[PDB]
């Protein structure tokens, strides 16, 4: 019963190794930083493409 | 009478310790019998872990 409460924690310890080093390219912080810059560039080329 | 209840006595001591002996015997085989069955308990919670 001890190994049960071993197992399930290496689990959970692996589980938040793969999440914390796909985290730039899967977590959606980092992922809603990558979208800010690209809709803060599009929402200057929007305005240079009216503008020109 | 003196020699009527130590007929009892022999007739009491006699009867625990022949309850002693084969209880004993007992209960040295139904532990080896729970843990042959936790051998079984073991690897089987263990494989399926894994397969989790």
């Amino acid at each position: 019963e001890i190994k049960a409460e071993i197992n399930q924690k290496s689990l959970e310890l692996e589980l938040l190794r793969l999440e914390k080093e796909t985290a730039d390219i899967t977590h959606p912080l980092y992922l809603g930083q990558k979208h800010q810059a690209l809709q803060a560039m599009n929402s200057h080329l929007e305005a240079v493409l009216r503008e020109k | 009478m003196v020699e009527m209840i130590e007929s009892q006595t022999l007739l009491l001591t006699y009867l625990t310790i022949k309850m002693q002996k084969n209880l004993f015997r007992l209960e040295e085989k139904a532990e080896r019998n729970l843990l042959l069955v936790n051998d079984q308990k073991d690897q089987l919670q263990e494989t399926i872990h894994m397969m989790k």
